[PDB]
């Protein structure tokens, strides 16, 4: 552990490195709002680190060699199977939603750690505060059951209270008709199987339950499809904001020290993701879990710790 | 029980009289057992942190064994000292009070009578 | 609580059944009073009269236990013509167990109470005969 | 290289290894010196030499 | 356990206030100085059982 | 022993029985605890001044101060309770039954 | 009704399919043959036969036959001096002090 | 499987202690024990009484 | 060595066997002192048994 | 005794540093070497026992049990390597380590001259046995079986610890030789009555006694095959050995205080035997047969005559061997048909002739066919109980019927008749199973030639 | 077999005699320890069970303000 | 095998009796459980108490030796009424006549 | 909380306990007890939850009543003896008051009601600090006053504590309440032998401290607070399940583990005084402690409860918690039986 | 009747039911400090007046 | 066939508010 109470005692305060550009900016929108590149555009104006949107294999890219592991080890779910079969009997929809929520939580922890450790601002896409807008969009379409929503609400309630909201949230307004036009334009074959009612429900829960929810905890900026093409106007708007709302103002060095100690422990971050609630969508039996774990240990560079793997060519093991 | 014995020289781990006793040998079975305990603790330390158990951290295992052997040697020396103190106090109290410990007339079996209970 | 056991034990076995029955009834009533006090302290009754009713029920149950045990033990020790025998206290303990079953309005509790209370009373008489000590003075 | 992120335990902490081996050697030499002193003191006190 | 740190280290922390016949400011005597002094000089070093009997 | 010893011991006893039977509030129990401390103060200083124990006269002030410090701590806890349920009732401190 | 994720029970394996010469010890044929050889050598030809030879040639177990030889001495003494073949007392009655009554 | 589970693992949850079951258990559980105890106690008491009075034939009895 | 492990059990016997012999050296307080086997020592025999 | 403890404890580096394919070969080889080494305990003298040091000794009673234990370990290693073939390597090594620890605890339990050391390792034998039963048992009821076994044993045996500490405080020593020369008679009092009960009830539970046997038809069924071997072949005999050791100090109260318990076995070995006539389960049948045989052992110990003691020793050894062989045969059938019920697989002599021959020989040795040592032990107990009382022969003779009445019954429904049509996975017998049967049986028939080495310390 | 593997009966005999002597001495020592502990608990005149009393070095023997003390 | 296939407690209401008769593969009016005297029988049916020798020796059974069919609810004492054990087959003369003649 | 302030508060707790241990004046014992209470109050309020506030309030009220009864006993002994030296008391009423005060401080039944309450509402580290460190000073005070301790009262408290602890731990699902009831039973064991041989009380205190430290360290390392997460631990790390199985085996007094060492020694000091019924009864009652330990080992290591899909993510991250002295405390608490006579260093 | 019912009833299961019932009665507390302190007062009064622990 | 391991209802009856 390179950071802890001892480094804080000797003088490594996080308020010494936080500048005026050290802001957490989250760019939102629909599934084809064109928000993606826009975030990258922000990332090439204020010198902020750009984290891409967390998929199934984000944690596989974070750890190990960075390669995506096979799907039986990470996720055990498919996005294409969800698009083709939104009402599957194996519970792929809620399993994918829970895995995506865990990946978004890990990405938010990594972003907070980078911001509190280096003082450089971070641009994210679709943080944990904007993941339930998919979940209800599943449940309002009859894709999942009510107990899945109860389990998701329990997990979110017990794990979202320990973090801080972003400084700026950016929303891109694109209608569902132009969204389906873009979907036909790209040509990913499983993506035309999505329905217009799903996108309409996504937009409805974006506008009625999300923007009023964090109107007060952060500064909200909404753009349409042609205001988003100009990044200079966007960075001019975010550079002229007076941050006087939310809980980011009353942050002492002790509170940020506690937050940095929290986000650097990845097992503590994911402690409450696997709560012992037995739902058929997420519960994995004993024999299957044993077999999959035994397969996972046999992967190269995975049996031991990150510096004690001889099969990948680590030396001086007997002195470590 | 021995609270009044170590009441005039308090907080002494090993007093001067403990130097009159033979020290434990370095090849003692108890010292070897304590060293084995230290080696087992080193192996557990390797195991719970996902390391090669018999391979990683030879210096840490050696430090475990050495520290365990050191502490065990001092504890064994104190243990034999306190048992010697117990025996010395017992023999002194027996010698000082001869009337409370009378020698018994040790009869042979030609004079004593034991009841016979047949098994049949 | 030491004078009650003393006044119970100073009566010789199988001599006067009335005094032994009264002493055992007093001991049982004291035990029931303690149990009822702890019950009304730990579990509050919904009314004052409910608390008095529960206290009276517990006290009467334990007093009946003591009276039946003492009466049966003294009568059996009188009619069997041996005072120093744990079988008399075993019979008294089973009579007390049957009284417990009659109080709780069930049969299985009565049978189990007969067995275990007879064993316990026989053990108590055996300890009184052989001088067994549960709160032994430290002598070593 | 193999790992995308460098492990904290990729390279041995040579200062900690030095302190570990040094304190182990110091404890061993103190133990054998104390044993020799104890046996010499015992032989002096009890008269067998 | 009663770790006699004071007697091992030779320091005095609360022995001046333990008894009543101890040293007092301006040598003010208590009303039972002689009785407690006699009891203390009896029971010194003979143990609690012999002291009480 | 003297009469005032009986009276002070009876005062301590009735304050102890007042503490052990909570009625509605917690401030009342805190006041009962400080009444117990006051009776201890009075008993100790009466015994000390009767027998002309000179040095021991330094003692009851400490017996005040430490216990008085404890009282301050108790008040803070009550305020924290008053910050949660809005009142100092003892029948709200039952979240740990399960 | 939807149920949890679980692997189905695997089919029962037959060791005679992939190895018709299997001894039933292991799937690996060389390991199979070596395990059979180890069991048959150290069980039958090392413990059983040599153990039977050891027990058959135990050096006068529990002194048993020795007592027979001693009997062939004692009777030979006690039939030669006219003594009784066996006395009814184990110890000498002279050296036993009975309690008075 | 139904027959085996009924014969072995279903006997206890469907048992209720009543007068019939208790009387059958007491009659067939501690009846023969008391009977054989009394028989063997009587025989061995008679045998010990005969042996200690020098009445029973125990001439060649040296293996017991 | 490819199969050094096969010396683990036999030599652990032998050393263990040796340990038992050492125990005999700690139990020789009555050697040639028992009333049944008290016998004068033969020439060039320092002990009756080891 | 250090020459057997040290190699047994060095078996753990042997089984923990071996390759993933040669753990079974190495462990079986070295345990067979230890079994060969075990024959040096036969140096027994007609007057004095074999005393090694202040801590360990071995007379002629512990020696057959030690030889049986160190012979039994390789048999468990060969038996338990088929239902663990697909198991993870670390769990395989943990299972082998549990077996090794159980053997080490047993062979230093049988040799402890001091009684509290005997108690300590007599209860240290609980942990590996319970771990094996509750970990590698198959069905749901292994947890309840483990709870029943552990709690019966401990609730019976804590007063044994209290009584042993009382003996150490009263007599001044717990060494068995000192107690052999310092034993005082126990008079008639209630304190001595409960002293006898506290000393006896632990071994009563572990024998098992009828009425305290409820943990046997669970723990002998839910356990795996090696667990069945140790459960039926050592631990019951360990309770019998402890009973033989501790009945020395309880004279002459035993002469009446054994009066109820004998009846509790004399009738008991009838009833449990009758249970084997109406058992739908093969493993339960073997367990109740074990109950009956050990009840006969209980009667033999309680009447305390020399002939009964030698009969008890021979009976314990022979019953251990026969019960282990029967459990092996039942486990082979369970592996082939994947169900434990006896009526499912019938007519197996038409398909498996040599295993039918092993079944016939095991059943013949079960019903005490002369001149096997089963018949020798049963006969000697019969002579001693006839000397005890006359009508006891009736309680013997009826048993002599009912035993055969289940044994041949166990021979018929599993081997004779028309085979089951729909069961078509009856593979031919492996060499491993036949080798296991021969290694179980040939020592028994060889022991019929020279039985004087298992006839107890007063032979 | 007797020459190679088996111990002599004389060696076992004398080893058993030594063992019996050692445990007999240990048992007598244990009984004497129990008797000594009981006696020192009862009377308290020996080095054990010496519960502390007040040290007499804390007394002030200087003349006080009042002569009557 | 599933948990609803094992025998359960004694049925009292008619729908539980119907479900029990459906479980044991028999008609509802042919299913008579043992009396509820607390002897552990549960809902297992009371069969007409006849030995296996009384069955048809020529009809092809699933188990020809046992004279039994796959899925048939077997008797509580089937291990007692096999052809190797006690038989209940009718006799040419009466039982009391046999007992009287033999005793006389 | 600042690290400097937390360190200062922890050294204040240590200083208060040391002040109780090393002082020869009753007023300093009282001062150290108030120091300990006042300095340990904020550790229970580390998270600022309503449950923590209620737990701290209950702990404060119980400790305040105990300290006031202790001061009453000190004042009565002052009146009837005229001195303050920490030794035997010179009034039976003061001895009774002090004994029930220290019983309330230790959590002995029937003053045990706060122990399963309070330990549930505070974090794991603070619960460990409570259940191990807070029991050192009252045990020292009980050690110093054993010539004046009534035997009937202390044995009644011991048997009540053991029985109530077993019957309370028989019911819980939460780990912290289980450890609280186990603590109550263990202090019944430690106080049952105090008047016969206090060296066994010291030995049982040390063994209990090591075992509770090992179990709480394992729970902190696995971040488990209920039995179901402890069941889930088999997928994340099996070695932790093996360690908790061995430690729970040792905590029940199962030989040859080190937990058989104290209680057996306790029996060896109570059959010397011809008390046979009480140790047998206490062992029979401790079988219930063994029962719920067995239930925990059944749930954790002897079987495999089902896990969830997100647990796969936890396979990709090594643990980074400072598991201080976990292997040493695991070894010392389980294989310490063959060094049993080392207890003679505590005589 | 004997092995599967009555011997299973008298020794292990009646004891198990007794400990289960005692465990349920012990831990039926509502978490109220007032009742706990009333129990403390009852315990002190019993130990002083009835059991006579202060003499 | 394979070894039985606890299912959902076993873990549910082991994971309530009270045993």
């Amino acid at each position: 552990l390179q950071y802890g109470p001892l480094a804080y005692i000797l003088g490594e305060k996080t308020t010494k490195k936080m500048t005026e550009n050290s802001k957490l900016i989250t760019v939102d929108g629909n599934i084809c709002s064109g928000k993606s590149k826009l975030a990258k555009e922000v990332a090439e104006k204020l010198g902020l680190k750009h984290f891409p949107e967390a998929g199934i294999h984000y944690a596989d890219s974070t750890t190990g060699d960075g390669k995506p592991l096979p799907v039986r080890f990470s996720g055990n779910c498919s996005l294409e199977k969800f698009y083709d079969d939104p009402k599957s009997n194996d519970g792929n929809s809620y399993r994918l939603q829970a895995w995506l929520y865990a990946s978004r939580l890990l990405q938010y922890a990594d972003a907070l750690e980078h911001l509190l450790s280096t003082g450089q601002g971070v641009v994210l896409e679709r943080s944990i505060y904007s993941d339930f807008v998919f979940l209800e969009a599943m449940y309002r379409q009859g894709f999942i059951r009510k107990q899945c929503v109860d389990h998701y609400n329990q997990v979110k309630k017990v794990t979202v209270c320990e973090y801080l909201p972003p400084h700026v949230v950016i929303y891109v307004d694109v209608p569902v008709s132009e969204v389906q036009s873009r979907i036909q334009k790209k040509g990913n074959p499983h993506e035309m199987k999505i329905t217009s009612a799903y996108l309409q429900d996504i937009e409805n829960v974006y506008k009625g339950t999300f923007l009023p929810e964090m109107s007060e905890k952060c500064e909200v900026l909404q753009y349409s499809a042609w205001e988003a093409e100009d990044a200079e106007k966007v960075v001019e708007d975010i550079q002229y904001l007076k941050y006087d709302k939310g809980p980011w103002l009353d942050q002492d060095d002790r509170k940020l020290h506690n937050l940095r100690m929290l986000v650097q422990d990845k097992l503590e971050v994911l402690n409450y993701t696997s709560i012992p609630v037995f739902l058929p969508e997420v519960t994995i039996g004993a024999h299957q879990s044993d077999r999959v774990f035994q397969e996972f240990t046999e992967l190269p560079g995975r049996k031991y710790r990150a510096g004690y793997n001889e099969d990948v060519g680590d030396k001086w093991i007997w002195l470590k | 029980m021995m609270t009044g014995r170590q009441a005039r020289a308090p907080l002494q781990f090993l007093p001067d009289e403990a130097r009159s006793l033979p020290p434990p040998k370095l090849t003692d079975p108890r010292l070897a057992y304590i060293g084995f305990l230290g080696y087992c603790s080193g192996l557990i330390d390797n195991a719970i942190r996902r390391r090669p158990v018999l391979s990683a951290g030879l210096h840490r295992q050696f430090l475990y064994i050495t520290s365990f052997v050191f502490v065990g040697y001092y504890l064994l020396k104190r243990q034999d000292y306190m048992y010697a103190v117990r025996d010395h106090d017992m023999f002194s109290y027996i010698k000082s009070h001869p009337e409370d410990f009378p020698e018994k007339d040790k009869k042979t079996y030609r004079e004593v009578f034991e009841e016979f209970h047949p098994v049949r | 609580a030491k004078t009650l056991l003393h006044q119970y034990w100073d009566i010789p076995e199988g001599t006067e059944c009335h005094r032994k029955t009264y002493a055992a009834t007093s001991i049982g009533g004291a035990s029931g009073l303690v149990v009822s006090a702890y019950s009304v302290a730990l579990k509050t009754p919904t009314s004052f009269l409910e608390g008095v009713a529960r206290t009276g029920r517990y006290t009467f149950t334990a007093a009946a236990i003591g009276a039946i045990f003492g009466l049966t033990s003294c009568i059996s020790a009188q009619v069997r013509e041996k005072p120093d025998d744990p079988l008399n206290y075993l019979i008294g303990g089973c009579a007390g167990g049957l009284t417990l079953g009659a109080r709780t309005r069930s049969y299985g509790i009565g049978a189990a109470a007969c067995a275990y209370m007879g064993l316990t009373a026989a053990l108590v008489k055996m300890g009184q005969l052989e001088g067994w000590k549960v709160f032994a003075e430290p002598k070593v | 290289k193999f790992y995308i992120q460098e492990p904290p335990h990729g390279s041995p902490n040579w200062l900690k290894v030095g302190l570990t081996l040094g304190t182990s050697a110091f404890l061993w030499i103190y133990l054998i010196k104390q044993h020799n002193e104890d046996v010499l003191e015992y032989k002096r006190r009890n008269g067998l030499e | 356990p009663f770790f006699d740190v004071q007697k091992k280290l030779g320091v005095d922390l609360d022995h001046w206030m333990t008894i009543q016949s101890a040293e007092q400011p301006h040598r003010i005597p208590a009303r039972c100085h002689a009785f407690e002094k006699e009891w203390i000089e009896c029971a010194h070093g003979i143990g609690s059982i012999r002291a009480e009997k | 022993m003297s009469l005032v010893y009986m009276n002070i011991m009876m005062a301590f006893t009735v304050s102890l029985t007042g503490l052990l039977m909570y009625r509605s509030h917690l401030m009342s129990s805190l006041l009962c605890l400080e009444g117990m401390m006051l009776s201890l103060f009075i008993l100790a200083t009466l015994m000390i001044l009767n027998s002309h124990f000179t040095l021991a006269s330094m003692m009851p002030i400490i017996l005040l101060v430490f216990a008085a410090c404890e009282a301050a701590l108790g008040l803070s806890l009550l305020v924290m309770v008053s910050n949660t349920y809005g009142t100092d009732y003892v029948q709200n401190l039952n979240l740990l039954q399960c | 009704t939807l149920r949890w994720q679980e692997d189905p029970e695997p089919e029962d394996e037959n060791l005679y399919e992939k190895n018709p010469d299997s001894h039933g010890y292991d799937k690996d044929p060389a390991v199979d043959v070596w395990n059979m050889r180890v069991v048959f050598f150290f069980g039958f030809s090392i413990v059983l036969v040599l153990g039977s030879t050891f027990v058959a040639y135990l050096p006068d177990y529990r002194m048993q036959e020795w007592a027979r030889r001693e009997a062939e001495r004692l009777v030979k003494y006690r039939e030669a001096h006219g003594l009784p073949l066996m006395e009814s007392n184990c110890f000498d009655p002279s050296k036993i002090q009975l309690p008075e009554d | 499987i139904r027959w085996t589970c009924a014969r072995s693992a279903n006997v206890y949850p469907n048992f209720r202690p009543n007068t019939k079951t208790s009387l059958l258990g007491a009659l067939f559980g501690i009846g023969p024990l008391i009977f054989w105890y009394y028989v063997f106690k009587t025989d061995r008491d008679r045998k010990e009484k005969l042996i200690q009075e020098g009445k029973l034939d125990r001439t060649f009895n040296i293996s017991y | 060595r490819d199969h050094w492990i096969h010396v683990l059990v036999p030599v652990g016997f032998v050393f263990g066997y040796y340990l038992d012999r050492k125990n005999d050296e700690k139990l020789a307080a009555f050697r040639n002192k028992s009333l049944l086997y008290k016998r004068e020592l033969k020439p060039q025999e320092e002990v009756t048994w080891k | 005794m250090l020459k057997y403890i040290i190699p047994t404890m060095m078996l753990m580096p042997l089984t923990w540093l071996s390759k993933n394919s040669m753990i079974w070969i190495n462990t079986t080889l070295h345990s067979l070497l230890i079994s060969l080494t075990s024959l040096l305990l036969l140096n027994q003298f007609g007057d004095n026992s074999l005393n090694f040091s202040l801590t360990f000794f071995s007379d002629s009673l512990s020696t057959p049990l030690l030889i049986l234990t160190m012979w039994l370990l390789p048999l468990m290693l060969m038996a338990s390597q088929h239902h663990l073939s697909k198991e993870n390597l670390a769990r395989k090594k943990l299972f082998i380590s549990m077996l090794i620890l159980l053997q080490l605890f047993l062979i230093m339990t049988f040799t402890a001259t001091e009684l509290i050391f005997f108690y300590i390792m007599f209860e240290a034998t609980l942990v590996p046995t319970l771990i094996i039963i509750t970990r590698w048992g198959n069905q749901t009821e292994r947890l309840n079986a483990g709870l029943y076994f552990l709690f019966y044993t401990l609730a019976g045996s804590l007063p044994l610890l209290v009584a042993l500490i009382y003996i150490q405080n009263t007599m001044g020593s717990l060494n068995f030789l000192i107690l052999q020369y310092w034993v005082q008679p126990m008079p008639n009092s209630w304190s001595n009555t409960f002293m006898w009960l506290a000393c006896m009830m632990a071994f009563m539970v572990k024998m098992p006694l009828y009425g305290l046997h409820l943990w046997l038809p669970k723990a002998h069924v839910e356990a795996p095959i090696a667990g069945s071997m140790v459960l039926a072949a050592i631990l019951l005999k360990l309770g019998g050995y402890g009973m033989m050791r501790i009945t020395l100090l309880l004279n002459p109260i035993t002469d009446f205080m054994a009066y109820p318990f004998i009846m509790l076995s004399l009738w008991g070995m009838i009833m449990t035997s009758s249970i084997c006539l109406r058992q739908t389960d093969l493993k339960s049948l073997i367990a109740y047969s074990s109950v009956s045989h050990m009840a006969l052992v209980i009667v033999a110990i309680l009447i305390q005559t020399p002939w009964s003691y030698m009969g008890a020793t021979a009976l314990m050894i022979a019953h251990g061997l026969t019960s282990s062989m029967l459990f092996c045969l039942a486990n082979s059938n369970y592996e082939r048909v994947h169900s434990r019920t006896m009526i499912l697989a019938r007519g197996l002599q038409t398909l498996l002739p040599l295993m039918a021959a092993w079944w016939l020989l095991a059943s013949l040795t079960n019903l005490a066919l002369p001149p096997s040592i089963n018949l020798i032990g049963e006969l000697f107990v019969v002579m001693s109980t006839f000397s005890w009382s006359n009508i006891t022969i009736i309680l013997m003779g009826l048993n002599m019927v009912i035993t055969a009445l289940y044994s041949l019954y166990m021979l018929i429904t599993t081997q004779r008749g028309k085979h089951t049509h729909h069961i078509n996975n009856i593979l031919p017998s492996f060499t491993r199973e036949n080798a296991l049967m021969s290694l179980h049986m040939l020592p028994l028939l060889l022991l019929s030639l020279n039985p004087k080495i298992i006839l107890g310390p007063l032979y | 077999i007797a020459r190679t593997f088996f111990d002599a009966p004389e060696k076992n005999y004398e080893r058993t005699m030594a063992i019996l002597q050692i445990e007999s001495e240990k048992a007598e020592l244990r009984l004497k320890e129990l008797e000594v502990r009981r006696l020192m608990r009862a009377k308290g005149d020996g080095p054990w069970f010496q519960y502390p009393t007040i040290d007499k070095a804390l007394i002030d023997h200087s003349p006080k303000a009042t002569p009557d003390n | 095998i599933t948990k609803d296939m094992l025998p359960g407690p004694y049925p009292k209401t008619p729908e539980e009796r119907a479900a029990a008769a459906k479980k044991y593969n028999m008609r509802v009016e042919d299913y008579e459980p043992y009396p509820d005297d607390g002897m552990g029988y549960g809902d297992y049916p009371k069969l007409p108490d006849r030995s296996q020798q009384e069955r048809d020796p020529w009809y092809d059974w699933d188990h020809p030796d046992l004279r039994l069919n796959w899925g048939e609810p077997m008797h509580w004492d089937l291990d007692m009424y096999i052809r190797n054990r006690v038989d209940t087959s009718p006799t040419p003369v009466n039982w009391n006549l046999m007992c009287k003649h033999l005793f006389g | 909380m600042n690290p400097i302030i937390l360190i200062i508060i922890l050294m204040t707790v240590m200083l208060g306990t040391i002040i109780v241990m090393i002082s020869t004046h009753w007023l300093l014992i009282w001062i150290g007890f108030e120091m300990n209470m006042l300095a340990i109050i904020p550790i229970m309020m580390k998270k600022h939850n309503p449950r923590a506030t209620e737990a701290s309030t209950k702990y404060f009220l119980t400790q305040s009543t105990a300290s006031m009864l202790l001061m009453m006993a000190i004042i009565i002994n002052l009146m009837f003896s005229g001195q303050w030296t920490v030794m035997k008391l010179f009034n039976p009423m003061a001895s009774m008051l002090m004994t029930m005060a220290l019983a309330m401080k230790l959590g002995m039944a029937p003053f045990h009601f706060w122990v399963p309450e309070v330990t549930q509402g505070i974090p794991l580290s603070s619960g460990l600090i409570l259940l191990t460190w807070q029991k050192l000073a009252p045990m020292s005070v009980l050690y110093q006053i054993l010539p004046s301790i009534n035997l009937d009262l202390i044995l009644t408290l011991s048997i009540l504590s053991i029985t109530i602890g077993g019957w309370g731990g028989l019911n819980q699902t939460q780990l912290r309440k289980i450890m609280a009831y186990s603590s109550i039973a263990h202090m019944g064991w430690m106080t049952a032998v105090l008047l016969y041989n206090p060296t066994m009380t010291l030995l049982n205190l040390i063994i209990y401290i090591i075992m509770t430290s090992t179990m709480f360290t394992l729970f902190m390392a696995n971040s488990t607070t209920t039995t179901l997460s402890l069941s889930h631990t088999w997928n994340k790390a099996p070695i932790m399940t093996i360690l908790v199985l061995i430690t729970l085996l040792s905590m029940g007094g199962l030989p040859p583990l080190s937990g058989f060492m104290p209680k057996w020694m306790i029996i060896q000091e109570m059959t010397k005084n011809d008390s046979i019924i009480l140790p047998t009864l206490m062992a029979i009652t401790a079988l219930l402690n063994l029962y719920f330990y067995m239930r925990l080992t059944y749930s954790t290591a002897l079987t495999m409860f089902p896990s969830t899909n997100n647990m796969k993510m936890k396979w990709q991250f090594p643990t980074t918690k400072r598991m201080t002295l976990l292997p040493t405390m695991t070894v010392l608490s389980t294989m310490l039986l063959p060094l049993t006579p080392i207890l003679s260093i505590l005589e | 009747l004997l092995d599967l019912i009555w011997l299973e009833t008298i020794l292990p299961k009646t004891i198990s039911l007794a400990q289960m019932k005692m465990s349920t009665t012990i831990t039926s507390q509502k978490g109220l400090i007032k009742l706990y302190f009333l129990s403390f007062l009852i315990t002190i009064l019993i130990s002083t007046t009835l059991l006579n622990f202060h003499e | 066939a394979r070894q039985w391991q606890p299912d959902v209802e076993w873990a549910e009856q082991y994971g309530g508010a009270v045993m």
